[PDB]
């Protein structure tokens, strides 16, 4: 999972 | 059944008779349909007296329970969507006969002005809701005869007690004009239910200045 | 053991939160500053929580995304049922408290994400705005002043205790809230205000040329 | 009740009426039926007074919620759409008797050209819906009388005061023509509600140019 | 071993409430006294659970949130089945202590905090206020002149026990508590009473400008 | 510990997704271009999602194969909801990456798939193609020029970075696309267009004599 | 209203009128009651008008919706009894007033003879499916005449023109005889909607040749 | 080691398909032969799954048979929704490579089977018939000669493969099929035909005198 | 519509016309009423079309579904029961006018005479079966006149052949004498369908030979 | 390892099986004899499964009357289902089958029993009897002259195939059974018959007296 | 369990 | 359990 | 954290 | 697996 | 545990  | 409420400069006041009858038959002579929801709020029901009580009660709770839920009571606008939510949600049953009509007033006390604080709101049916900008408004069966007068009486509202006096009048009148309208029993001591609100809060007016009052307009139309 | 999971999910929670890029909120003289280097030109970490009521998110963007959702969901029930007034961030903050809480306790893999929560005054209405700054377990912190998320907390946030000024316009604020997230260039930047001078919907984004002037 | 709207060079306006009745009684004097739907869209609904506040707020609402959800505003044929969902979510209830007419008017921001943004768009009991094309559009009850003024008044819509006047006259015909719907109170100084939608987004009419509107329109037909 | 996860969940549990801030509730001549260890201004640890029942909890705010959402919509459901005075603040205390005993046994991570109800006499009625103290494990106690919450609970309650005095006065009784208390500001602070002699809600919160001049 | 399955859950999508046939997807003049090596001609690792929405992604084909139909059920949804324009791509890529991330936190075996979705402006609209690549845990990110799937990305990724030149036509973007794939012949090789010039559907595979025509 | 098909050698043209009334009064000049459903079939509902629109939206939507999933279209048979199977499912509602009957055209791709590929087939009450012989079709209230005239004018059928020129004269002679349907409009400009499927596809026709057939046809009625 | 979990998985399902009999497809001139050694005489692993389209597994007769009876059960109900032609071996395909990577994964006991579907072109159309092999792990495969099914498909597959004559004779086929399944008697052997001369129902079966007379 | 079957020496044989109609007016021409249900047996249903093509449909996939499951065909006994239970599932729609009555013929392969190896099942409305002793059996509006004449004319039947003229014959006296049933249309050349079942299967007949023992039976009869 | 269990429960289930009684079926001139040597009078392991269909089962006793039960329900909803003629054993055993091999993969234990099945041809006409055996895995075995049950199989076995002899008398046929039963008295014994002399059921229980007749 |  |  |  |  |  995108952390941006 | 006849039950008003009348916006004096200050705030506003609500008061209703006591004559519950079945068909032309009374079962009913001191029925307290006046109900001082909260601090700052009072409503009355016209209709089927069990109904209205039940509807007083439930209301009275959903407020409380908000209010211990989220610290802070609710806005007029948001009491008037529950009110507005009970009524629409009852609109089935009264379909049935279970027919009861609530007048909510109260005192808006995030107002800008104090002086203009009182809060007046109708309903109908369906559960539409209103707020009145005459300043009075009644509901249940005399409540024609009520407002007529009310319309002529509300030139002489200057101050509380005013508007206690012109209330208690047009109450006097709806119930010389609709037998389902209990008048003040003289003979029983039994006078229409009465509760003012203003920047203090809502609070009931004393039989005795009612019963003060009654006499005053019955000598006067004596 | 119990305490080992504990401690391993509150490890895998805070090394989430520091893998993350940063972002800072202010309460400034118009209002809430939101601002945030978020060069996703297309993924929006501040939202519009309510009329008055703003978001801001750090951690895992589907995550606070899905919570976003939720209680923007939650909060328009709650707000067509009694009224739009009626409606507080406090009140968004307790539930999201609970929920991060629930998360965090029943959840196999929480959720790594810090908030905050910012509401301003009505129109016409005069108040300090409120800061709600929530951690991934349910801890909730009022902050009077600004509000620091992601990353390395400690530069940015000494930098903006050393720089902060109460009332700061919109331009001083963005140039102190820059200077203190220094510790970039105006693309790559999210940012969004709380106007309270806004009659209903405080929420407002300024972007591009807008934003490239205002720096 | 009748509900107006009308396009002009350069935007729209919505206007109606402000009487409520219940029968012959009169119920409403003041009632806004118009409302700003958005920065760009704004509704008025012709029916039952309570579903059209019920569905009012439940439409704005939803609006919102998706702008929000989604951090962009509804296509023109998605609000209708979803309008259109709601309508004939009531159509048992309308059958019932909880009937409600809505009428929408637009300005389309991804229009190309800016002069022609503004959407007029009609509604059906099924649901249904329609772009207007003549330019107006009214709903309530005497529509008949104002879509029939309004085609002959159409010839000299140039702007928004033009229309504003034009709108204005035929709800003022349609009174004339429909006990339901309320003239222009001057006792009470009460006058119709209007809106302007224009490139600069939906903006609420300041009553004074109404009110001198309707003065002038008066003194006309006098 | 079960005993051992047994006894490693009540260690858990004191050291949550140990570590969190101190609440006390002192019956006196007008009813009952709350003062909470409160920094937070939002968060209220003290809430009112009826007309004359008042809440005090002490441990992770969320858990005894929730459980107050639910005390109180249990107290509004039952006094609406029967009546108003039908409630009774042992009715309140017994529900807490069988779902708190609930999830004791049942939860993984079991709510850890600690509880306090208080009641008092109905308006124009004389009897001596009730104070019920239950514990996270389900354990409920009947004490008759004080409750102190949560910390360091030995000095500060000692203090009180030589410094407790029956039918205190509101100014002697808060003094009294906050001399036990610091065992610290005006401020940080949260005062709320049962007042008895109140005609239907006995609650009151007092705070700011009447207790800074009650301070 | 947790970390060990989830690092081994990582290991083991990247290893799946390493022994995957490679597809790339570019944004020329026309709009988007996409080159699959599939020799299966029945098998499609590309799709049109909606109209000017286009679907590509590797890894397990029933996987992707489950993703694409869901997504392109949603789409349908959100289309007959609201409206056709009402679809845009970057809300598929949204659900697309909180399903994949629910994949990988709850379901046993995670997919091992990366998807990619592109986006042309509608007919007679100017807009940049919008780019988006998936990843098997849901990290979403945007590529403004070009997108690489499959296999060892690195060589063609180089290759197409050293030999990308923007609004590149129709023949010359295949023309470099598949000189980096090689990094083959005209069978194997699925190709379809994502064209702004279509009135309503952008999407169109070419296969055939024309796709031996352009290669 | 009244909308109808009918095979020419090389593929089939589809029309309908624009009138949409309520009852004896006009509501509607310029409705668009025939869509283009696919690149080879397109279709026309006759009945409530608001049924028809969604109808048509919901059938191109699982069109769609199973071209993207399966990466193949339906065959014409398959077209044919999904339609069939949303009708049937909209009996209750077809009863109550909720009137749609729809009729689909479309050039079977698959066909063995290019010449033959254009396929009719009509819809009954109850969802029964026809693939119409006579090489003509029309549905909608003066669907009768329109069928009666195109029985003597299919001897004139030869081409796409030829079609177009005897489907308009049969609209034209429905709307002499129905009062629901609405004829060319001379002066508003207004026609009957034309779509043309081919071994092309199908493919709108423009407003202007419409409207030299439909002034020659007046002119020769004239 | 979930890595060894799954390792083990597979293994057994290799065992569980080495262990089975060879199955031999092909398409010849007149349709596609299907032979597979039978010593049972009421047991059936060659059945019809449409008009033309054929059915082939090796493996567990249950877990086979239980397939087969969903495939053809989900034909029936696709074909009534749409058109007896809207169906084509390649949906079920896809569908049945779900349901066996859906099965291989969840569940613990894998169906250790080997599937191939063959279908023909309709009466009165040319079309080179299509096959498909699909493994436990949903491993489809568009073989385009010969398809070997059980046990050791290596020494088959060879012989097959060095005597694979593209459309052969039905008893030139048989022959060579025979051949190489034996790299035996008319009895333990089945045999069956998808005859693209049929006009609706291409499948039909060989056995008894006829089977013999054609040997 | 009305439609027949027949035992002969050797096998049976079943047929049906060609018209539909709405009311009184002929709403079809050509419709295709016959079935063959499979190999040796088929089915035409009289009543509602929608409804005899969705039973037919629904009949023949039960029938290939069980027999792709199990690898054996039905017995004609378990054809019978299924096809009964279908039809009493109908029961409710036939009460509110979705009528449909299936007439059931079929070669009973395991007969132990081959020549009386046909078999002929009527039904009623409750569904019930019965396996026809006479020989002949109809179904349709016209069900009565064709009873009749085959009664007359069974005597004649030897062959497959004579079976073929007394049911065509059977079929025209019946459309001559029921008006919903459609006569052997020489003008367009449409004629009632038959199909012949015997131990070889069920085999659809030439409209050649149909057409001349039409036209034989006329040139009689005239 | 899954196949660790996997094999333990097969060999539990065998040795389950070994230690039961021997139950013997034989077609016969007349059709299929069943004889177990069953003490109690009460239980029977050997029933009718429809009027051509016979029962014959060995194990756990109440396991085995499970299945009886549910294949008679079966047997009775098809043959009302569809007709009495429409229900073949075959049809039967591959339920059984199907059920056998459910619960051998999913129960925790599995069901230590045999089962075997003859059917018999419908009165009047001529075909040999079917005899299909069903082990606890599911494994369906078509045994054409007759099938033995529990044990020790290897004697008893031996003996049968050393001795048999085709269309035997009943008689005959019972006393070489109970002379390979053998490798006892009428009493300790089960015996029945299907008959397909039999006009509509062909079940009969030939037990006391006249089974002493017979012996 | 019972073996009979 | 079989592969037959 | 959260223990006020 | 099937990776194409 | 309350045990009094």
């Amino acid at each position: 999972g995108q952390y941006l | 059944t006849t039950i008003v409420a009348l916006k004096y400069p200050g705030g506003v006041v609500m008061a209703g008779d006591r004559r519950s009858t079945q068909g032309n038959m009374i079962s009913g002579r001191d029925v307290r349909k006046v109900y001082i929801t909260d601090d700052y709020t009072a409503t009355g029901i016209a209709g089927t007296a069990a109904v209205a009580v039940e509807f007083a009660r439930l209301y009275a709770v959903e407020l409380e329970h908000y209010e211990k839920l989220e610290g802070v009571p609710l806005t007029f606008a948001g009491k008037i969507n529950r009110l507005a939510i009970m009524v629409r949600g009852n609109l089935a049953a009264a379909m049935q006969g279970l027919l009861a009509l609530p007048l909510l007033a109260g005192y808006d006390i995030h107002a800008s002005d104090p002086q203009s604080a009182g809060r007046i709101v109708s309903f109908d049916a369906a559960g539409g809701w209103n707020i009145e900008e005459e300043g009075y408004q009644a509901v249940g069966s005399g409540s024609l005869f009520a407002k007529s007068s009310m319309k002529k009486l509300y030139s002489q509202v200057t101050d509380g007690d005013s508007g206690l006096r012109v209330a208690v009048e047009a109450l006097y009148d709806a119930a010389d004009d609709d037998s389902a309208t209990g008048g003040p029993d003289l003979v029983r001591g039994i006078f229409p239910t009465a509760v003012i609100i203003d920047a203090d809060g809502a609070v009931d007016v004393p039989e005795s200045r009612i019963a003060e009052l009654a006499r005053a307009i019955i000598e006067s139309r004596s | 053991s119990p305490e080992q999971a504990m401690r391993e999910r509150s490890e895998l929670a805070r090394k989430g939160i520091a893998r993350a890029k940063s972002v800072v909120a202010l309460a400034y003289a118009g209002g809430v500053l939101f601002v945030a280097e978020n060069p996703s030109r297309s993924l929006q970490k501040i939202s519009e929580l309510y009329d008055r009521v703003g978001f801001a998110a750090a951690g895992k963007f589907n995550e606070f995304d899905n919570l976003r959702r939720g209680g923007i969901q939650f909060a328009d029930t709650r707000g067509y049922a009694y009224d739009r007034r009626d409606v507080t961030g406090r009140q968004l903050a307790n539930v999201y408290a609970q929920t991060l809480g629930t998360i965090f306790t029943e959840q196999a893999k929480p959720y790594e994400v810090e908030l905050c929560v910012a509401e301003v005054a009505h129109y016409g209405e005069t108040k300090r705005p409120e800061l709600y700054r929530i951690t991934y377990d349910g801890s909730i912190a009022d902050e009077p002043h600004f509000v620091v998320m992601g990353g390395t907390t400690e530069p940015i946030a000494n930098a903006l205790k050393e720089s902060y000024a109460e009332n700061a316009s919109l331009t001083d604020a963005l140039r102190i809230a820059v200077a203190a997230l220094r510790a970039l260039g105006v693309a790559s930047l999210e940012v969004a205000v709380l106007d309270a001078n806004r009659p209903r919907r405080a929420f407002r984004r300024i972007t591009g040329s807008a934003l490239q002037a205002l720096l």
